[PDB]
């Protein structure tokens, strides 16, 4: 996360972080959606070109954590997985299309005050909120700029932005699974995900519930925090009924 | 939405954190998603 802040004890408590096994090494963000699933980017899985192609023993989630440097005993939790989902339709070849997958524990986590899931959207949510303008929260451990990394979870709050900006401001093919936010040149504030940052959540809190709702997933981007420049989220909401039918499946 | 026996648990107990909602305490930003609702 570039020009972020520190986040406050137990301010995510859906955050997971993805990490490769043999070397142990952090390789990107996710979300906790309920005691035994976890959302994720599906580059973060499987990326040939960058030799991701991983196994569900190829990986470990740790969740609660606080720390990038020490073991909070009782606090956070390592979890294996037990089997991992990616899009059928996800096209890593070209832009990314549909960058989502799940992962199933092996064995479902106790919810604390420090590990808690985050909603996801149902139709009349996703309306009301996911329009341009509105902020969203995005949080992870990736690179403080175009490089390093964090000891403290790091969030920031971006403006979604308007389809036909996100459009002009690359030349990358954008899709209706995806949505772009960050503040524009103009606005003065600045903010964006950036490398290993992929596969955290960026989340809405609705005023109504007062719930927080995973809008989408850190994606992709050209830099980090440039100007002119968004960060890419996957669309959650349009790819519920994929969640849906994987989770309703197994 | 989902079948509990599959999701597991969560469904019906997410979005709510025990360290600020569960307490009726705002974080320290969270004020600036509110305030982009407003207009
Ligand atoms: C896997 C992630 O860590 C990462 C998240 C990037 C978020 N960046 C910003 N500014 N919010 N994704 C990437 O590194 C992805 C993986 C594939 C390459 N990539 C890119 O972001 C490229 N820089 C651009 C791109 C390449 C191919 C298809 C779409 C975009
Ligand atoms: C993933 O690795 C498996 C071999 O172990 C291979 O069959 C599969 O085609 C790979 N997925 C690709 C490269 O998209
Ligand atoms: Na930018
Ligand atoms: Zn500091
Ligand atoms: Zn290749
Ligand atoms: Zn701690
Ligand atoms: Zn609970």
């Amino acid at each position: 996360i570039v020009e972020g802040s520190d986040a406050e004890i137990g301010m995510s408590p859906w955050q997971v972080m993805l990490f490769r096994k043999s070397p142990q090494e952090l390789l990107c963000g996710a979300s906790l959606i309920s005691d035994r699933w976890v959302l994720t980017a599906a580059h973060c899985l499987l990326y040939p070109p960058w030799d991701k192609n991983f196994t569900e023993n190829d990986l470990l989630v740790r969740i609660g954590k606080h720390s990038r440097t020490r073991y909070e005993r009782n606090i956070e939790k390592i979890s294996m997985l037990e089997k991992i989902y990616i899009h059928p339709r996800y096209n890593w070849r070209e832009n990314l299309d549909r960058d989502i997958a799940l992962m199933k524990l092996k064995k479902p986590v106790a919810f604390s005050d420090y590990i808690h899931p985050v909603c996801l959207p149902d139709r009349e949510t996703a309306a009301s909120l996911l329009q341009a303008g509105y902020k969203g929260r995005v949080t992870g451990w990736g690179n403080l700029k175009e490089t390093g990394q964090p000891s403290v979870l790091q969030v920031v709050n971006l403006p979604i932005v308007e389809r036909p900006v996100c459009k002009d401001s690359t030349r990358i093919r954008i899709t209706d699974n995806m949505f772009c936010a960050g503040y524009k040149p103009d606005e003065g504030k600045r903010g964006d995900a950036c490398e290993a940052d992929s596969g955290g959540p960026f989340v809405m809190k609705s005023p109504f519930n007062n719930r927080w709702y995973q809008m989408g997933i850190v994606s992709w981007g050209e830099g980090c925090d440039r100007d002119g420049k968004y960060g890419f989220y996957t669309h959650v909401f349009r790819l519920k009924k994929w969640i849906q039918k994987v989770i309703d499946q197994f | 939405a989902f079948n509990p026996r599959t999701f597991g648990s969560g469904e019906a107990d997410c979005g709510l954190r025990p360290l600020f909602e569960k307490k009726s305490l705002e974080d320290k930003t969270e004020r600036e998603l509110l305030e982009s609702y407003i207009d």
